DNA sequence: CACGTGCTAGCACGTG
DNA sequence: TGCGAAATTCCATGACA
DNA sequence: ATTGTCATGGAATTTCGCA
DNA sequence: CACGTGCTAGCACGTG
DNA sequence: TGCGAAATTCCATGACA
DNA sequence: ATTGTCATGGAATTTCGCA
């Protein structure tokens, strides 16, 4: 229909378990559907409980029209569906075992998945502290398909920390 | 009796002639419209002026009139003003009758994330054992972040600003010389991330105007929301943060969200005007809005203001003056005039101080 | 869908014609220069306006623009202002943008001892176990008496004022509604001596301006005298009292002593100009000075002030508002307009209050 | 020489002992030489000590050119002469046993002396409390020789408590 | 004892 | 007369709260 | 039923000493 | 521990 | 065009300190 | 070495619907 924009769709997923860095065994991955921006939230478990804690911090900044995820327990709960409706966030669901995305999101969720793991052996079981730097790299990473960074597409200006 | 040739009828510069200068009791007198007054020698004046002034450490006129009662000489005020410039106590206690120069309206930061303004709101009413809010206002857009803290410490300022800088890093962070901000630990944290710390002049909160004036909207809305309810605000910072970022400045026509993103997110009354453009055709338009945004210019000077020149004698408002203690420090000198409104002084201690002219009065005489 | 005849092409008062009003999704839309907006029925508007305003309890413009994003109807602002007049929290928290009317300059009391102005200075630094000063300023002359007290009690106000009234009795005594002054004991003491107690409006110290402004000269001189010394002021009240009474007001040309006696006593720089007249020829001249003394007139009104009319909706500055609590009481009504600057209101409790317009803002809408 | 004025001369004297009203056994009498105004100060003894206490309260209001008194101990002391000089008050002394005054002062010191004593039996051994009323009467008393009150000659207007 | 009215304290943090 | 310097008046800006 | 005030010192302005 | 800098408490009195 | 009503812009006044 | 700001609502003013 009409052109893609940010906040149109946030793609979420958990990653873990990981090596216990200060109790945080998982990571919540939120990626803007159009700019491929990335937010990362260290959680202690992949529960609605901590999925809410985190998406609140996020939805205090900006609010997606749609959240899209796998049918992971945390995402399919009533708790979460109630939390969603409350804010006018539409829920969309990747039909089981056959994951769904646009090109962009598939690769970004990949970049992370691997970039996380490299700075998991290279800088070992103390990863918690580094998620902010990860997130910055991720959002300042250059895009082939659109020759602009997430930090550029999102804010419309150059990062003050280029990569 | 040295310039006494007037007794013989000789003329001395500055003494009128159409009077008659006689002698009585052993004192040189003069017949005047006012009455009959006593002229003392040059040697005896400075002392008399002092005696008179000292009665109530009176100003120019009030000091003269006391002397008017008994004496006349040429340009008495000339001698009286000389004395008020020397009286230490008057100079350090009398307030000023000269207003500061008109305010500067600093250019709005160019891009979002150029400048960050911070301050701490509180102590507040204990909500979930939190007592303060760290307010972080972006210069250009006026996008604002709200972090609940248990104290206004570096310890916890750092904590918040990390969660913040995950989104982006700012070039410059500006704050009041608040304890937690002028620590070395904060200097570190900022050096590490390579961000320049820029500091307001002391006791001059207009400098942090952008935050303070956001504080206002923050306290105001908090109140409207906590009416009739007991004040538990912790759970409201989220609600306030979003709402405020997403409220139009009438003179700008734009919400801070818009000035930061170019489209609304999924918040009530979502503006869709730029729906049909590509993100690229849209992000361009934003670069445009940001450039031609309304901006105020300095208001006209007050009829009786003053502006600081180098090497001028100037005094500094006492930090927190004691009870019955003078409100001004010993007079000092202007070294550098950073702008029409900020000055570096040879401090009274005797350091370098960068102070606002507001905390300054020009030394009189 | 009730005023929907626009779908067939019928005209309804206040709706323009050079547009086209279609239907989509089940909603009456309109094509506009702004974009394409949604017109809801009359029944659905009041609610929408509220939804919008409630987001940040926004003012007129900021509230409209949020609705602008989605809707158009005839004179939306008309509906929005209607709502801001009904929102309780906004009315009791938003400050005012209307300034008080210009100040009155009450006629100087006619004779010495017509009016007495009193206030208490302190707590001060403990000198001989005294902590306060009772300042007594005579209206007409500005002659001032200084009584050291151990507390600001009726107990001790009475004590002082007796020693005072031995000289004369005043017609009227004016004070701030300070605890010790609004006691019944003081009412007694004053009734007995047959003196009328006249009281300032609450939280409005300009009312006691004559004292307060003498306080200033009292604190100021005390300080100049206590420089470098530790602050023991008890033994200085005498010295200050005399000195102040005997210092010229430049715009009057006269010391309060002079305005009270017609000749100086035996104090330094004693004016003798009326030496040769009889006491009778002298006391007459005084009656003259007192009549033609300089007097200021009210300054011009501020471009955007307000003045109170009877039965107008008006709200009162909250006494001592709590933290995060609104700064204005529930709106009220003007009963009596005592002058352009004082008003008696149907209080919120729901008494009679005589308040200064300064502690009042006109209710908006 | 030149016409009489107020503050030109204050005439002082002690009166007592009197019946112990709250310890005050004496009274200091100060009368303006020209207006015949009267101030009264209850003291515990006719010492320089309490003569100073009292004349301070007075000389904080206004200051005489001259004080004149009998050669009473309190008045002739060094202490008092030092106190006097300090303020530029000239001391004058009624040559012993043959008291000195103008007409006016002689009668006023009399008025008091008797007016005190009447409200000493009529209202008995509690007199302290009444000195202010005495003083007011005294200063609002009408004058034959000049047809004006002390309170009129001093302030140049009518008392707000006429007598 | 809490409430209305006229005054100044007080506490925080980081550093020396 | 009119002109330069002195002297007196004008006033807005702050501190009392 | 009550109401702002006045010391202060550059600047503006009116008076003064002398022709 | 006192000092510099950015915040709100606090205490008084007389009456109900 | 030009006129009345609507709608948008102007701005000084306060609160953040 | 640094600098006041902006929601607000009557009032003033510029744009609008219709001839
Ligand atoms: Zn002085
Ligand atoms: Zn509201």
């Amino acid at each position: 229909d009409r052109p893609q924009k940010p906040f149109d769709k946030f793609f979420i997923d958990y990653i873990g378990p990981l090596p216990p860095s200060q109790g945080y065994l998982y990571v919540l991955v939120v990626v803007d559907g159009m700019t491929g921006f990335t937010w990362l939230y260290p959680t202690k478990a992949p529960s609605t409980s901590a999925t809410v804690k985190s998406l609140n911090v996020l939805t205090s900044i900006a609010i997606p029209k749609v959240i899209h995820s796998d049918q992971g327990a945390a995402f399919t709960s009533s708790t979460f569906a109630e939390w969603a409706k409350e804010r006018g966030i539409h829920l969309e669901f990747s039909t089981p075992y056959h994951p769904q995305s646009s090109g962009k999101v598939e690769r970004k969720n990949s970049d992370i998945k691997r970039l996380l793991t490299k700075l998991l052996v290279g800088r070992p079981t103390k990863w918690y502290d580094l998620l902010p730097v990860v997130q910055l790299a991720l959002n300042n990473t250059y895009s082939p398909v659109l020759k602009y960074t997430p930090h550029q597409l999102l804010f419309g200006i150059d990062s003050n920390t280029p990569f | 009796a040295e310039l006494d040739q007037l007794l013989q009828g000789h003329y001395i510069k500055g003494y009128p002639k159409q009077y008659t200068y006689f002698l009585e009791d052993g004192k040189v007198k003069v017949s005047r419209p006012e009455g009959v007054k006593i002229i003392p020698p040059q040697s005896d004046r400075q002392k008399i002026v002092l005696q008179a002034h000292n009665l109530a450490h009176t100003g120019r006129e009030a000091t003269l009139l006391k002397i008017a009662n008994l004496y006349w000489w040429p340009n008495m005020r000339k001698d009286v003003v000389k004395q008020l410039g020397r009286c230490q106590q008057c100079l350090i206690t009398n307030a000023s009758n000269k207003a500061s120069g008109p305010i500067l309206r600093p250019d709005r930061p160019q891009k979002p994330f150029d400048k960050f303004f911070i301050d701490y709101i509180g102590p507040l009413p204990p909500s979930q054992g939190y007592l303060y809010v760290l307010v972080v206002v972006d210069g250009m857009t006026g996008f604002t972040w709200l972090y609940p803290t248990k104290a206004p410490s570096t310890s916890a300022t750092v904590k918040s600003l990390n969660v913040l800088t995950s989104i982006a890093i700012p070039k410059v962070i500006h704050s009041d010389q608040g304890a937690a901000f002028t620590s070395s630990t904060f200097a570190e944290w900022a050096k590490e991330r390579g961000i320049h710390l820029e500091f307001s002049t002391p006791y001059h909160p207009q400098s942090s105007g952008k935050v303070e004036r956001k504080n206002s909207d923050i306290k105001r809305l908090l109140t409207k929301l906590l009416v009739g309810r007991p004040t538990k605000w912790y759970d409201l910072l989220p609600v306030v943060q979003l709402a405020l970022n997403n409220t139009y400045s009438p003179v700008l026509k734009y919400t801070p969200h818009q000035l930061l993103f170019g489209i609304d997110s999924n918040t009530p009354f979502a503006n869709q005007d730029t729906l049909d453009l590509t993100r690229e055709e849209e992000l361009s338009l934003l670069q445009e809005i940001r450039t031609s945004l309304y901006h105020p210019s300095t208001p006209p000077a007050s009829s009786r203001s003053w502006s600081p020149v180098v090497g001028q004698l100037v005094q500094e408002r006492v930090a927190r003056p004691a009870s019955l203690r003078p409100r001004w420090h010993k007079p000092s000198t202007v070294l550098k005039v950073l702008n029409p409104r900020t000055v570096v002084i040879l401090d009274h201690l005797g350091n370098n101080r960068t102070v606002s002219i507001d905390n300054l009065k020009p030394t009189s005489h």
